[PDB]
């Protein structure tokens, strides 16, 4: 959790589950082979307050 | 605050580190210590916050 810095705040999360081409590092494959996760999800304010 | 920097080092593995710790190593106001800052903002200040 960050309090209103713009350069901290996450943008994605992803997972890999495989390699790319030639490339054998998943340092080096991570980067292009992810998958973005994350749902988003309604409240209610009136509730909330 | 504490005595030692191995019981602060120890002590900072299961703590967050996320803004960054600070030390002063010269002559501390009440002992040795780290200084751990929170995520508040400067705003008297005006092209960048």
């Amino acid at each position: 959790y960050v309090r209103l810095d713009r350069d901290r705040v996450p943008t994605m999360v992803g997972v890999t589950r495989q390699s790319r081409d030639t490339i054998t590092q998943p340092a080096l494959s991570l980067s292009t082979t992810n998958t973005t996760v994350g749902v988003p999800l309604a409240l209610d304010a009136r509730a909330i307050t | 605050y504490s005595d030692t920097y191995e019981v602060l080092d120890r002590f900072f593995w299961t703590h967050d580190s996320s803004a960054g710790v600070l030390v002063h190593y010269d002559k501390p106001t009440n002992g040795n210590h780290y200084i751990l800052g929170t995520l508040t903002q400067m705003v008297s200040a005006p092209p960048h916050i």
